[PDB]
């Protein structure tokens, strides 16, 4: 039998978007040294070891 | 230099462990070739110079 109505459901529109960027970054070749960070509140006294990994 | 000080050392920051950082270490012990000094030797002297170590 011919169907005059079928369950097409809701009309929903979907939108896809794309965002592109290109960046050029300069990094410094830092020495690996040990710095003292004093205790502060809940932060305990600790040693810090530095790097050049940006 | 390879493994660093204990965390409670006063000198902790002076040697960041190369086992952690992978940084370069200077070596200071070098091969040395000896021969006798006969300037003050009495009697029969051995005057053979050096071995040709090259």
């Amino acid at each position: 039998a011919t169907a005059i109505l079928r369950p097409i459901g809701l009309h929903v529109e979907k939108f896809q978007q794309t965002y592109r960027k290109k960046w050029r970054f300069l990094t410094s070749a830092n020495a690996n040294v040990i710095l003292a960070e004093a205790a502060s509140g809940e932060r305990p006294a600790r040693w810090a070891l530095t790097t050049g990994m940006a | 230099a390879m493994y660093g000080y204990d965390n409670d050392s006063a000198d902790f920051a002076k040697k960041p462990p190369a086992d952690a950082t992978g940084a370069e270490i200077y070596l200071q012990d070098y091969l040395t070739i000896y021969t006798n000094d006969a300037r003050a030797t009495t009697g029969t002297k051995i005057l053979a110079g050096f071995p040709p170590y090259k």
